[PDB]
């Protein structure tokens, strides 16, 4: 999940 | 100064160290095939803002920083290109005992004041290696990673608390050879706190498809963890806390 925008 | 972001995250767990409040800005010169945040790339979009703005959210959460040693983060798609912006925001975190961190690609183009300027108001760069070999780095990014190398270069000649990410995706960096070279490369210095390996993962493919282009990754599934392991000690060899 390192990262990871919505 | 204005700041174009594409969101943020009050306080994400995988960005740095402890609980960090997580800023995604707009726009990316590279193209690397397993980015999850192609929505990411353009440079128009995402919401306009100040650093006013941004310290009236981060500063509500210097619990959760405090009690993780987190801090605040500049990533996104390339946070190193609103580079005037980040380096105010990190003066004003600064200036408020908050740890900042940058997460960037380091494809920086030209050596300004205000890249010295943004390092010197930086606490950690999470700078992320995508391949050494160029010839693959041209096609998995669509660009040679000159520019990277000589900006790590540059920091460790700078001695910057650095942390080297590298993405394993299968048949692309999952080979020993390209192991070897990055953990021969980052030995030279020693400003390299850490190496943070991270496997690949299917996600922002919609992203990607929303947007009418075809993710090329599709199928390739996660690395297994003798890959991971294989790599890790690989760059174990040149004693680095090569920690995934
Ligand atoms: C999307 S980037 C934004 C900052 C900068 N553009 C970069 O890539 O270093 C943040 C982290 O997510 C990693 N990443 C992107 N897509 C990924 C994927 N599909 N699987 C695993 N890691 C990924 C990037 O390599 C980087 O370490
Ligand atoms: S450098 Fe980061 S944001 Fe840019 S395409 Fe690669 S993974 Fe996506
Ligand atoms: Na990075």
């Amino acid at each position: 999940v390192s990262g990871y925008a919505v | 100064v204005i700041g174009r972001i594409h969101s943020f995250e009050s306080c994400g767990t995988v960005d740095g160290p402890g609980i960090r409040f997580i800023t995604f800005f707009q726009g990316c010169l590279m193209r690397c095939l397993y980015c999850h945040n192609r929505d990411t790339w353009d440079t128009h979009g995402g919401k306009e803002v100040t650093v006013e703005d941004l310290m009236k959210e981060v500063v509500t959460y210097r619990h959760f920083m405090n009690a993780s040693g987190g801090g605040v983060t500049a990533s996104g798609g390339e946070a190193i290109l609103q580079a005037e912006f980040v380096r105010d925001w990190f003066r004003a975190c600064k200036k408020e005992g908050i740890h900042t961190c940058l997460d960037t690609n380091g494809f920086v183009r030209r050596y300004d004041p205000v890249i010295d300027e943004l390092l010197e108001v930086t606490d950690l760069v999470m700078l992320d290696l995508k391949q050494m070999n160029d010839e693959i780095h041209q096609n998995l990014v669509g660009v040679s990673n000159h520019r990277t190398l000589e900006f790590a270069k540059y920091l460790a000649n700078k001695n910057v608390k650095v942390w080297i990410r590298y993405v394993v995706v299968p048949g692309w960096s999952d080979d020993d050879d390209s192991a070897h070279r990055l953990g021969e490369f980052t030995r030279d210095m020693g400003n390299v706190e850490k190496i943070e390996l991270l496997p690949y993962h299917e996600l922002g493919k919609h992203k990607w498809v929303a947007m009418g282009e075809e993710y090329k990754l599709d199928g390739v599934k996660p690395p297994k963890k003798e890959t991971m392991e294989r790599v890790k000690g690989i760059l174990e060899q040149y004693g680095h806390k090569v920690m995934f």
